[PDB]
C-alpha cells in the first residue's frame, strides 16, 4: 500500500544473508580436502604443464631447444 | 603506556615529544661518536624490531585513545631506531627527519585530544558521529591518522619510505617483511578511528565543546604542514643533513 | 542497389521498433512488409544480373578491425551462391511478413514482433553477403540473437524463456568452435578475407600444435569451422535446441528454424568449399555427422504428437542430408536441396499454423482428425508440401533428395557407405511420419473436441496467399532449377563452389548406377505410407504391447524422449557445471580456503595475538621491573656470554624455540 | 522547467560532437600505417622498374 | 490492461491503435525513401563489377565500374 | 501469473535453479546403446570394404591430370 | 572561409613540433645517463 | 632539465581543474546546494572537454612521450619529475574525465543529503586518477596511486547502503595497501641500482635476468592485487557491491585498470626477459580466473555481485592479451580495458536505477519489469549484450583481438580463454531474464517508475561510445599502434 | 607568477579561516585577523625561502670539508 | 606548431648502434628500436599491398585463378612468413 521499497520476505532475506556469510561454515572436512586438492592445486598444475608443453612442442617444431620458464 | 594514560593529558603531550628529542641527541653524541661498533647497533636493531611488532599488536588491541597513542609512539620509535641501527649519514639524517615529523604529528594529535578532553573523551567509540557534529575536526583528525599510517603524500610517508630504504640499503629483508606487516597492522588500527568518526551510526552521540583559539591555530598550522610538507621538503632535508655532518665535523 | 538489399530490412525494423507507438499494429505491419518485399524484388534483380548475367558484385564500405595484418572489413560479396541465398531469404521472409500480418492480428504486441522479424532478416543478409569471416561472424551472432528474441517473444511463458536460453547457449558452443576456426584461419593465411584465403588454400602443408597435439593445420581449421555448422544446422551433438525452438510463434518457426537460419551451417560449408576441399579428414567427419543426424531426427519424429514438433524433426533430418552431401564434395547438390527445402518446409509450417489457428491453438494430433473437408485449402497445401518433402517423383523434393542418395551410393568410401545406408533407411522413416501426420490430422475419424469444431475457420487472404505461392514453388521449383543448379557440367556457380577433379562423381552417379538404386526411395516411401495407414487406421491391440511389456515401454519412451539426449546432457553436463560454481569455486575456494588462508583467518590470528600481547601489560609494577631485568639478563647473556655456547647450540635451534614457545598451553 | 543539470550537459554534449566531429576529421593523418603504406609503395615501385 | 495505459514505450505497448496511424505511416514511408536515396547513390559509387554481363543489366545505367580491375598486378 | 507463491518455509541452497519416468544412469545406458548402433554400423562399413569393389577406374584428366590448371609448375 | 581548412590549420597550430619534441627527449636521456654518477658518491661517504 | 611543453593545452591544467573545483567548494555553505551541484558538475565537464582537446592534438606517428612537461621538486634538480602520455595512456585519461561527471549526475537527486563532501571526494579522486595515468616516474606513480585509497575508503564507508560497507572498506584498504607496499620495495631496489626513478631512463637501462625475475615478482605482487588475479580477488565482490553506485562506477571503471596499466607501463617493457619466463604462469592464472569466476558468477543471487564477478573474468582476459606481446593482443587488451570501463559502468548504473527505487539487490524479488519499465529493459538488454561481447559492441573488438593474439602464441590458452564466450553468455542472459522477463510479483513490488530525464541522458554517452567503438574501432587503434608497436619491440633488436 | 609572497599570504588567510571553522565560528569572523594572517604568512614564506638558500650554502661548505677529509685517506 | 604533410623520418639506421652491446649507446638504442618498428611496419604494408593483388586476381580470373595467380600467391605467402610480430620471429 505504501512506498516503492520492496516488501521484505523473512525467508528470502535469510537465504540472502546465509549466502553472504558462508566463510563461517568452512570446516575442513574430507570432501573439502579432496575438492581443494583437486581444483585448487592439481588442476592449475595440469593447466600450467599443458601450457608449457604447448610452448615446448613448438620449440621442437622450429628446431629449437626447450625454452626455460621461471 | 601506563604513565601516558595515568598522567594529566598535557603531561602526556609533553612527555611524548621533548624527552625523545633530548635523549636521541644524547644517544647520537654518545654512541655514534664513541666507538664500540656492531653490538651497539645490533642492540638497537633487535629493539627496533621488537618495538615495531609489539607496538602494532598492542595498539590493535586498544579501545582507549590515549593508550592507542602510547603504543603508536612505541612503534614509531622502533621505526626511528632502525635509522640509528644502520650507522650511516643517511641513517642519522632519516632518524632526525623521523623525529621531527613524528613530533609535529604527535603535537597535532594531542591538540585534538586536549580539545576533546573538555567533554571527557576516553574511548575510541566516543568519537562516533563526529563527522556530523564537527565535520572539519573529523577531517583534521582523519588527516592525522592517515599521516600516522604513512599514506602518501602525507608527511608520515617520508619516515616509512626510509624504513624500506635502509632495509634494502643495509641488506635486511626480515626487517623489510616486519615493516610491511606492521605497517599494514598500523594502517588498520588507524583507519578504525576514521571508520568510527565517519561510517558509524550510534544511537547515542556525544556533543563536544569547540576548542579554544590556541589549539585551533596550532591545529591549522600542523595540519597544513602534514598535508603539504612533501611539496617543499628542502629545508628539513638540508638542515638534517647539516646536523648529521656536524656530528663529526 | 546492392546496399539497399541489405539495409532495407534494417530500415523497416528501425521504424517499427523506435516509432511503433505512432504507427500501431497496422502501420508497423505495412512498414516492415514493404521494406522487406522491396528488398525481395531487388534480390530478384540481383539474381538476374549476377547469376544469369554472370557479373559478380564486390562492395567495400569501410574497415572494421584493422590491426596489423588483421583486416576485418565492412565488405559485401555477391556471387552466384550469394544471390541464391538472397532469393531464399528475402522471398520467404516477405511471405512470412505477409503471413504474420493476419496470424498475429489478435496479438497485443504485433509491432514488436514485426520489428524482430525484420532485424532477423537484416542479420541473415549480413551473414550471406559478407566477404570475410568476421562479417559472417557478425551475421552468425546476430541471427542467434534475433532467434533468441523471437523464441521468448511471449516473455511471460516460462518454457519459452527456457527454450530461448537453451537455443542461445547451444549456439554459443557452436560459435566457440567457429571462432576458433577463424582464429586458425588468420594465423595460417594472415587474413580473414574470403577471396584471399580461397586463392591460397591449396599451398599450406604445415603441421600445427593444438592442445598439445601435432595436427594438420588445414584439417584443424576445417573441423573447427564445422563445429560452427553443427550448432546452427542442428547436427548430432548440438541439435536438442531445434525442437524446443517451437516455443515461439508459428511464423518464427517457418522463417527462422526451417528455411533461412537453420541452413546457415550448410551455406557456410558451401561458401568455404575452396578451403574444405583440402581436408579430406574434415569431409569424412562431415559425412558421418549428417548421416547420423538424418537417422536421429527421423526415428525421433515418428512418435511426436505435436504438429510443430514433427515438422521440426523433419527439418533436422533434411539438414543431415544437406551436410553429408557437402561431405562427399557435392556442394551444388546440397545448396540445391537447400533452396528446395526452403519451399516445402515453409509451406508445411505455415500450413500447420493455419490448422492450429483454425482449431483454437490446438497442437496435439491426438485431438484432431476429420478436418480434410472442414479445411480443404489447408489440407491441399499440406499434401503438396508433404508429397514434395518425401520425394514423390517429379516434385521439387524429388530432384534433389534422390540425387543425394544416388551420390552417396557412388561414393566408394567407408563414410559414403555409412551415409548411403543411413540416408536410405531414413527415407522409410520420413515417409512414415509424413503420412502419419496427414492421417491423424485430417483423415481419421475426428478425435477432437466439439467446441473447437464449431469455431473453425480457414485461412484469411494474407495467410492463404503465401500458402498458394509456396505450393507453386513446392511443385515446380525443383524441375525448373535442376539444369541451372546441378546440370552436368553447368557453369552457373562460376567460381562460387569448388569441386576438385579427383572428387567428381556426378556423371558416374547418373550413368554407372544400377536402375534398382534409383528406385529405392520410392519403394521405401511407399512402404512408409502403407505402414502409417496400418498403424493409424487398422491396428487396435498394437499399443497394448507397450502397456504390458517393460522393454517395449522403455523403447517407446526412448524414441519419444529423443534418445534421452537432453536428459543425459542435463544430468551429467549442465548440472555438473552448475554445481561446480557453488560447491567448488565459491564455497570451497572463494568462501572456503581462500578466506581461511586470507582475510578471515588472518583477522582471527591477529586478534588473538593482540589479545595476548595486551595481557602482558598486566598493570602490576612488579612485572614491569621483571621485564626490565629479563631484558638486561638477555642482553648480557646473548651479547657477551655467547663465546663457548656455540659448541653446544646452533642459531637455527634458538629461533626455532622462540617461535615454538607460542604454542604453549 | 529545465532542471539545473540540463543546460550544462546539453552544452557539453553539443561541444563534444563539434570537437570530435571536426577535430578528428581535421587533424592530419599521422598513423604509422599511412606513412608505411606510402613508403612501401615506392619500394615496390623501386624494385620493379629496376630489375 | 489497466496499468499498461500509463506506461510509455517506443513500440507502443499492447493493442496500440494511434488515431492518425495512416498519416504517420505515410510520413514514415517518405522518411525511408529519403533515407534510401543517399544509400543508393553510395552503393552505385562503391560497387565493383570486374566482369561485363552476358546481356545488358539495370546496374549499367548508374554504375560505372564495369571491367575495371583487369590490371590486378597493380592493386594496392 | 495468477498468484506467485511467496515462501513460507526456510529457503535451502540450490533454489535459484529449482526426465521424470526414466532414471539417470538408465537413460545414459539407453543413449549409449543408441550411439553404439552407429559404432557397430560404422564398423560394418569397414568390414564391407566398398572401396575394394569399385566398378570403374579412377578418372584420368588430360594434360597430366590438369597439373598446370591446379596450380602446379607450368 | 571553409570550415575544414580553417580547422586543418587550427589543429596543426595546436600540435607540438616533432623535431623539438624529439630533440628534448634525446637530451633528457643523454644528460641523465652521464649524470647518474654524482649522487651515488654521496651515499658512499663514510659516516665516520 | 626543464622539458616544458610548447602546446597551449597541457597536462598541468587538466590536473589543476578538479583541484580548483574542490578548493572552491570547500568554502560554500551547505545551504547553497544548487550552487554546489552546479559548480561540481561544471568543473567535471570542463575537465572532460579539456581532455577531448588533448585527444585532438595527439600525434600518432611518434613513439616518444607527448606533451611532456617537467615539474621540479628540489632546486638541486637531482630529483625532477616528468608528465606525459602516449597511445597507451591517452584514452584512460579521457575515460576518467568522462566517468567523473557521470558520478556527479547519478547522485544528483540525493545531493541535499550527500552534501559537498560527496562532490569533493569525487573531484579529489579525479585529480589523483588523472595524475596516476600521466606519470613518467615509478615513485610518483606509486605515491599518487595510494592517495586514491583515502577518498575511495571515505566514499565506500560513508555513502554505502548497509553496514557490510564497514568490512568492505577495511578489506579494500588493507589489500590495496599490501600490494602498494611490495611495489615500494621494488621501486627502492630499482633506485638502488639506477640512482633514478625516471621511467624514460629505466626503459634504456639493462637489468640482469636474475634481478629482472625478482623485480618482476615484486611488481606482480601489486598488480595482481589490482587486476585482480586469483586468489587475491576476493576483496572485489565486497567492495564493489557495498559501495554507492558512483563508487562502484569509479571502482570498476577506473581503479581496476591500474594493475593492467602498471603491467603495460612498467613490468612488460622494463623486464622483457622475466616477462617471457612468467608467460606460462600468467596464462595459467588468467585461464583459471576466467573459467572459475565465470562459474561462481552463475551461482550468485545478488544483482551487484553478478556484475562485480563478471569484471574479474573480463580483466583476466585482458592480461592474456597484454602478455601475448603482439599487436593484436596488446591492442585488444587496451580496447577491452576501455570497453569494460564503459560497459561495466553502465551495468552498475542499471542496477543502481533498480536499487534507488526498490532498495534490494536480490534477484528473486524482481522479474516482470518489462511490463512496467520498458525503457530501462531495452537499455538494460543492450548493455547485457555488450557484456556478452556481442559482435557490433565495443567489447567484441577487444575480446576477439586478444584471442587472435593469444592463438598466435599458445593455442591452448586461447582455447581456454574462448570458453568465456559460452560462460559469459550464460550468466548475462540468465541475469537479464530473471529481472526483466516473466511476470511481476506484486507481493514484493507493486509501485514502479521507468527512467526519468536524468537517467536516460546518463545512458546516452554509454550507448554512443559502445556503438562507436564496436563498429569503427579505427579511430582508437590508429592513435595507439605506434606506441603499441614500440612496446612489443622493447628489448629486442631484430 | 607564483611567488613565495602569494603562497604565504594564501596560506595565512587559509590558516585564519581553518582556525575559525575548527571553532564553529563563521569563516570571516574578525576579518582584521585575516589581514594579519595574510601578512604573517607572506613574511614566513619569504623568510623560509631565504633560510633554505642559506642552508644550501652551509651544507655545500660542510660537504666540501667532508669530501676533503675523505680524500685525505688516499694520500 | 606542426607543418602540414606526412611525417618524415630518417631512412637509415642510427649511427652509433653496436648490435654486440645494444645497451651502450642508449639514445641510439631507442632510435634503433623506433627504426625497426617503422621498418617492420613497411613490410606489413608490403604484404597488404601484395594481398590486394591476390584478392583481385581471384575475383577477376575465377575458375582460372590457380594457373593465373600462381605467382602472386607465392609472393604473398612468402611476404607473410616472418611478417610483423606474428608466429615468426625474424
Amino acid at each position: 500500500g505504501g512506498g516503492m521499497e520492496t516488501n521484505k520476505n523473512k525467508f528470502i532475506e535469510d537465504w540472502g544473508s546465509a549466502r553472504e556469510n558462508l566463510e563461517h561454515n568452512f570446516r575442513w572436512t574430507r570432501r573439502n580436502f579432496a575438492l581443494i586438492g583437486i581444483f585448487g592445486i592439481a588442476l592449475p598444475i595440469i593447466v600450467y604443464k599443458g601450457i608449457v608443453k604447448d610452448f615446448h612442442m613448438q620449440d621442437e617444431d622450429a628446431g629449437r631447444p626447450h625454452r626455460k620458464f621461471l | 603506556p601506563d604513565i601516558y594514560e595515568g598522567s594529566p593529558t598535557p603531561v602526556t603531550a609533553f612527555l611524548s615529544i621533548a624527552p625523545k628529542i633530548s635523549i636521541f641527541a644524547n644517544i647520537l653524541r654518545v654512541f655514534i661518536y664513541g666507538s664500540y661498533g656492531a653490538t651497539l647497533q645490533q642492540i638497537f636493531f633487535f629493539c627496533s624490531i621488537a618495538s615495531m611488532i609489539l607496538g602494532a599488536l598492542a595498539a590493535m588491541a586498544q579501545t582507549k585513545v590515549k593508550r592507542l597513542l602510547a603504543y603508536s609512539s612505541i612503534g614509531h620509535v622502533g621505526y626511528i631506531c632502525i635509522g640509528f641501527s644502520c650507522g650511516t649519514i643517511e641513517g642519522i639524517q632519516s632518524l632526525l627527519i623521523g623525529i621531527f615529523i613524528y613530533a609535529l604529528m604527535t603535537m597535532d594529535a594531542f591538540a585534538i585530544v586536549l580539545a576533546l578532553r573538555q567533554t571527557r573523551v576516553k574511548y575510541i567509540a566516543d568519537l562516533g558521529a563526529l563527522a556530523k557534529t564537527n565535520p572539519i575536526l573529523a577531517i583534521t583528525f582523519s588527516i592525522t591518522m592517515f599521516s600516522y599510517a604513512g599514506i602518501p603524500p602525507l608527511a608520515g610517508f617520508c619516515s616509512k619510505f626510509y624504513l624500506f630504504f635502509a632495509a634494502l640499503g643495509c641488506g635486511a629483508y626480515f626487517l623489510a617483511l616486519v615493516g610491511v606487516v606492521t605497517s599494514v597492522i598500523g594502517c588498520f588500527y588507524y583507519i578504525r578511528l576514521v571508520k568510527r568518526m565517519f561510517f558509524d551510526t550510534p544511537r547515542t552521540w556525544i556533543l563536544y565543546e569547540p576548542m579554544d583559539r590556541n589549539k585551533s591555530l596550532l591545529l591549522a598550522m600542523t595540519s597544513f604542514f602534514i598535508t603539504l610538507f612533501l611539496l617543499y621538503p628542502s629545508p628539513l632535508f638540508s638542515v638534517t643533513h647539516q646536523m648529521a655532518l656536524s656530528l663529526y665535523l | 542497389m546492392y546496399l539497399l538489399i541489405v539495409f532495407l530490412p534494417l530500415l523497416g525494423s528501425s521504424v517499427a521498433g523506435f516509432f511503433g507507438r505512432f504507427l500501431g499494429s497496422e502501420g508497423s505491419a505495412i512498414m516492415t512488409t514493404t521494406c522487406v518485399s522491396f528488398s525481395s524484388i531487388l534480390s530478384l534483380i540481383a539474381f538476374y544480373e549476377v547469376a544469369l548475367g554472370a557479373s559478380a558484385c564486390y562492395l567495400r564500405i569501410a574497415p572494421w578491425i584493422s590491426s596489423e595484418m588483421f583486416d576485418a572489413s565492412w565488405g559485401f560479396l555477391f556471387d552466384s551462391l550469394t544471390v541464391v541465398m538472397l532469393i531464399v531469404v528475402t522471398f520467404i521472409s516477405s511471405l512470412v511478413h505477409l503471413y504474420s500480418i493476419s496470424y498475429m492480428s489478435e496479438d497485443p504486441h504485433s509491432p514488436r514482433f514485426m520489428c524482430y522479424l525484420s532485424i532477423f532478416t537484416f542479420f541473415m543478409l549480413m551473414l550471406v553477403t559478407g566477404d570475410n569471416f568476421l562479417q559472417l561472424f557478425l551475421g552468425w551472432e546476430g541471427v542467434g540473437l534475433a532467434s533468441y528474441l523471437l523464441i521468448h517473444f511471449w516473455f511471460t511463458r516460462l518454457q519459452a524463456d527456457k527454450a530461448a536460453i537453451k537455443a542461445m547457449l547451444v549456439n554459443r558452443v557452436g560459435d566457440f568452435g567457429l571462432a576458433l576456426g577463424i582464429l586458425g584461419c588468420f594465423t595460417l593465411f594472415q587474413t580473414v578475407d574470403f577471396s584471399t584465403i580461397f586463392a591460397c588454400a591449396s599451398v599450406p602443408r604445415n603441421s600445427w600444435i593444438f592442445c598439445n597435439m601435432r595436427l594438420n593445420a588445414i584439417s584443424l581449421i576445417c573441423i573447427l569451422l564445422f563445429i560452427g555448422a553443427v550448432g546452427k544446422s542442428a547436427q548430432i551433438g548440438l541439435h536438442t535446441w531445434l525442437p524446443d525452438a517451437m516455443e515461439g510463434p508459428t511464423p518464427v518457426s517457418a522463417l527462422i528454424h526451417a528455411a533461412t537460419m537453420v541452413t546457415a551451417g550448410v551455406f557456410m560449408i558451401a561458401r568455404c568449399s575452396p578451403l574444405f576441399e583440402y581436408s579430406p579428414t574434415a569431409l569424412i567427419v562431415i559425412t558421418f555427422a549428417g548421416a547420423m543426424t538424418s537417422f536421429l531426427a527421423a526415428t525421433t519424429g515418428i512418435l511426436q504428437n505435436d504438429l510443430k514438433r514433427v515438422i521440426a524433426y523433419s527439418t533436422c533430418s533434411q539438414l543431415g542430408y544437406m551436410i553429408f552431401a557437402c561431405g562427399i564434395s557435392n556442394y551444388s547438390v546440397s545448396v540445391f536441396h537447400l533452396m528446395n527445402h526452403a519451399f516445402f518446409k515453409a509451406l508445411l509450417f505455415l500450413s500447420a499454423g493455419s490448422v492450429i489457428h483454425a482449431m483454437s491453438d490446438e497442437q496435439d494430433m491426438r485431438k484432431m482428425g476429420g478436418l480434410a473437408s472442414s479445411f480443404p485449402l489447408t489440407y491441399a497445401m499440406m499434401l503438396i508440401g508433404s508429397l514434395s518433402l518425401i520425394g514423390f517423383p517429379f516434385l521439387t523434393g524429388f530432384y534433389s533428395k534422390d540425387v543425394i542418395l544416388e551420390l552417396a551410393y557412388t561414393k566408394y568410401t567407408i563414410s559414403g557407405n555409412f551415409a548411403f545406408w543411413l540416408g536410405s533407411v531414413s527415407v522409410l522413416f520420413t515417409s512414415y511420419y509424413s503420412f502419419r501426420l496427414l492421417f491423424l490430422t485430417f483423415l481419421v475419424p475426428t478425435n477432437s473436441f466439439g467446441r473447437d469444431i464449431s469455431r473453425c475457420h480457414d485461412a484469411p487472404i494474407p495467410m492463404a496467399i503465401p500458402l498458394i505461392l509456396l505450393a507453386l514453388g513446392s511443385l515446380f521449383v525443383g524441375y525448373l532449377a535442376k539444369d541451372m543448379m546441378i546440370g552436368l557440367g553447368t557453369n552457373f556457380w562460376a567460381n562460387s563452389l569448388l569441386v576438385l577433379p579427383k572428387n567428381e562423381i556426378l556423371a558416374e552417379s547418373e550413368f554407372a548406377a544400377p536402375t534398382i538404386i534409383k528406385l529405392i526411395p520410392i519403394l521405401f516411401s511407399t512402404l512408409g505410407a502403407f505402414v502409417a495407414y496400418n498403424v493409424n487406421l487398422v491396428a487396435d491391440q498394437f499399443q497394448r504391447a507397450f502397456q504390458t511389456s517393460t522393454f517395449c515401454n522403455r523403447l517407446y519412451s526412448f524414441f519419444n524422449k529423443r534418445w534421452f539426449f537432453d536428459q543425459v546432457l542435463n544430468d551429467f553436463l549442465v548440472r555438473s557445471f552448475l554445481r561446480f560454481g557453488y560447491e567448488v569455486s565459491f564455497e570451497a575456494l572463494d568462501k572456503g580456503a581462500i578466506e581461511i588462508l586470507g582475510p578471515y583467518g588472518i583477522s582471527y590470528t591477529f586478534r588473538r595475538l593482540a589479545e595476548r600481547i595486551s595481557q602482558l601489560q598486566s598493570g602490576f609494577v612488579y612485572h614491569y621491573a621483571f621485564a626490565m631485568l629479563l631484558g638486561l639478563t638477555l642482553f648480557v647473556t646473548f651479547f657477551c656470554m655467547w663465546d663457548s655456547l656455540s659448541s653446544w647450540v646452533d642459531n637455527r635451534l634458538s629461533f626455532i624455540l622462540i617461535v615454538s614457545s607460542f604454542y604453549t598451553k | 522547467k529545465w532542471e539545473d543539470w540540463e543546460l550544462p550537459c546539453y552544452i557539453t554534449s553539443f561541444l563534444t560532437i563539434v570537437i570530435l566531429g571536426v577535430g578528428l576529421n581535421a587533424k592530419p593523418d599521422l598513423s604509422i600505417e599511412t606513412w608505411a603504406h606510402q613508403k612501401a609503395l615506392e619500394r615496390l615501385e623501386m624494385e620493379k622498374l629496376a630489375t | 490492461g489497466d496499468f499498461r495505459a500509463k506506461v510509455w514505450s517506443m513500440t507502443g505497448g499492447p493493442n496500440c491503435r494511434p488515431k492518425h496511424w495512416r498519416r504517420n505511416t505515410a510520413i514514415a514511408m517518405f522518411g525511408v525513401f529519403l533515407v534510401c536515396i543517399p544509400i543508393a547513390k553510395l552503393s552505385a559509387k562503391l560497387e565493383q563489377r570486374p566482369h561485363m554481363p552476358v546481356r545488358p543489366i539495370p546496374s549499367q545505367i548508374w554504375c560505372k565500374n564495369f571491367g575495371t580491375k583487369d590490371d590486378y598486378e597493380k592493386e594496392h | 501469473v495468477g498468484k506467485h507463491i511467496v515462501p513460507d518455509k526456510p529457503l535451502s541452497v540450490n533454489d535459484e535453479l529449482m526426465a521424470d519416468t526414466v532414471g539417470k544412469y538408465e537413460a545414459l545406458a539407453w543413449l549409449s546403446g543408441g550411439l553404439g548402433f552407429f559404432v557397430g554400423l560404422g564398423l560394418l562399413a569397414v568390414l564391407n570394404d566398398k572401396a575394394s569393389k569399385v566398378p570403374f577406374t579412377p578418372r584420368v584428366y588430360p594434360y597430366d591430370n590438369l597439373r598446370v590448371e591446379l596450380g602446379g609448375e607450368p | 572561409g571553409f570550415i575544414m581548412e580553417f580547422a586543418e590549420n587550427l589543429v596543426l597550430r595546436l600540435m607540438e613540433n616533432p623535431e623539438e619534441r624529439d630533440r628534448k627527449a634525446r637530451e633528457h636521456i643523454y644528460e641523465m645517463h652521464e649524470r647518474c654518477k654524482k649522487i651515488k658518491e654521496m651515499w658512499a661517504l663514510p659516516i665516520r | 632539465l626543464e622539458h616544458f611543453c610548447e602546446c597551449y593545452f597541457n597536462l598541468s591544467g587538466l590536473i589543476l581543474c578538479p583541484v580548483l573545483g574542490s578548493i572552491i567548494l570547500l568554502f560554500i555553505p551547505n545551504s547553497r546546494i544548487r550552487l554546489i551541484r552546479l559548480i561540481g558538475l561544471c568543473a567535471s565537464l570542463i575537465t572532460f572537454l579539456y581532455s577531448l582537446v588533448l585527444w585532438i592534438q595527439f600525434d600518432s606517428s611518434t613513439a616518444k612521450f607527448q606533451f611532456v612537461e617537467s615539474l621540479r621538486w628540489l632546486p638541486y634538480e637531482n630529483i625532477n619529475f616528468y608528465l606525459g602520455i602516449d597511445g597507451i595512456s591517452l584514452f584512460f585519461v579521457i575515460l576518467t574525465t568522462f566517468l567523473i561527471p557521470i558520478c556527479i549526475l547519478v547522485g544528483w537527486s540525493g545531493m541535499r543529503s550527500y552534501g559537498k563532501e560527496y562532490i569533493i571526494a569525487f573531484l579529489i579522486c579525479e585529480f589523483l586518477m588523472i595524475a596516476v595515468f600521466c606519470m613518467l616516474d615509478l615513485l610518483l606513480f606509486y605515491v599518487f596511486f595510494e592517495s586514491v585509497l583515502i577518498p575511495m575508503f571515505i566514499i565506500i564507508g560513508v555513502w554505502g547502503s548497509r553496514q557490510r560497507k564497514i568490512k568492505a572498506a577495511y578489506q579494500f584498504f588493507l589489500y590495496t595497501l599490501l600490494g602498494s607496499l611490495f611495489m615500494l620495495l621494488a621501486i627502492l631496489l630499482i633506485l638502488f641500482q639506477t640512482g633514478t626513478t625516471d621511467l624514460q631512463i629505466l626503459l634504456t637501462t639493462e637489468f640482469s635476468e636474475r634481478r629482472q625475475i625478482f623485480l618482476w615478482i615484486a611488481f606482480f605482487a601489486s598488480f595482481a592485487v589490482k587486476v585482480p588475479m586469483v586468489p587475491v580477488h576476493i576483496w572485489l565482490p565486497e567492495a564493489h557491491v557495498e559501495a554507492p553506485t558512483a563508487g562502484s562506477v569509479i571502482l570498476a571503471g577506473i581503479l581496476l585498470k591500474f594493475g593492467t596499466y602498471g603491467f603495460l607501463r612498467f613490468s612488460i617493457p622494463m623486464f622483457p626477459e622475466a616477462t617471457l619466463c612468467f608467460t606460462p604462469f600468467i596464462y595459467t592464472l588468467s585461464a583459471i580466473a576466467i573459467i572459475y569466476t565465470s562459474l561462481t558468477t552463475l551461482r550468485q543471487i545478488d544483482l551487484k555481485k553478478i556484475i562485480a564477478y563478471s569484471s574479474v573474468a573480463h580483466m583476466n582476459l585482458v592480461t592474456i592479451g597484454m602478455f601475448s606481446l603482439n599487436i593484436q593482443g596488446i591492442g585488444g587488451s587496451i580496447l577491452l580495458m576501455l570497453s569494460h570501463g564503459l560497459v561495466s559502468s553502465a551495468l552498475f548504473l542499471c542496477v543502481g536505477v533498480l536499487y534507488d527505487r526498490h532498495k534490494t539487490r536480490l534477484v528473486r524479488y524482481y522479474g516482470g519489469l518489462v511490463s512496467t519499465m520498458p525503457n530501462f529493459s531495452t537499455i538494460f538488454f543492450f548493455f547485457t549484450l555488450a557484456n556478452m561481447s556481442l559482435p557490433g559492441t565495443s567489447s567484441f573488438i577487444g575480446e576477439f583481438l586478444i584471442l587472435v593474439g593469444a592463438f598466435q602464441r599458445n593455442s591452448l590458452v586461447a582455447t581456454l580463454a574462448a570458453l568465456g564466450m559460452i560462460l559469459g553468455a550464460a550468466y548475462s542472459l540468465w541475469l537479464y531474464n530473471r529481472v526483466v522477463s516473466g511476470n511481476l510479483k506484486p507481493d514484493f513490488l507493486h509501485k514502479f517508475s521507468d527512467l526519468n530525464g536524468r537517467e536516460v541522458f546518463i545512458f546516452i554517452p554509454f550507448l554512443v561510445g559502445l556503438v562507436w567503438m564496436g563498429v569503427y574501432p579505427k579511430v582508437f587503434l590508429d592513435c595507439m599502434h605506434t606506441s603499441v608497436s614500440n612496446l612489443v619491440q622493447h628489448g629486442k633488436f631484430h | 607568477p607564483i611567488s613565495a609572497t602569494m603562497v604565504g599570504a594564501l596560506l595565512g588567510l587559509g590558516t585564519q579561516m581553518y582556525s575559525n571553522a575548527l571553532r564553529k565560528l563563521p569563516y570571516m569572523r574578525h576579518p582584521w585577523e585575516h589581514v594579519v594572517g595574510m601578512g604573517l604568512g607572506a613574511v614566513f614564506a619569504n623568510q623560509l625561502v631565504k633560510w633554505d638558500v642559506k642552508l644550501k650554502e652551509d651544507l655545500d661548505v660542510m660537504l666540501a670539508k667532508a669530501r676533503a677529509a675523505n680524500e685525505r685517506r688516499y694520500f | 606548431g606542426r607543418k602540414k604533410g606526412l611525417p618524415e623520418f630518417e631512412e637509415s639506421a642510427p649511427d652509433g648502434f653496436d648490435p654486440e652491446n645494444p645497451y651502450k649507446d642508449p639514445v641510439a638504442m631507442v632510435e634503433m628500436r623506433e627504426h625497426i618498428v617503422r621498418e617492420k611496419w613497411i613490410q606489413i604494408e608490403k604484404a597488404k599491398i601484395l594481398r590486394e593483388k591476390v584478392k583481385w586476381c581471384y575475383r577477376v580470373e575465377g575458375v582460372n585463378h590457380y594457373q593465373k595467380c600462381r605467382h602472386l600467391v607465392q609472393q604473398y605467402l612468402d611476404s607473410t612468413r616472418g611478417v610483423g610480430w606474428g608466429k615468426d620471429h625474424r
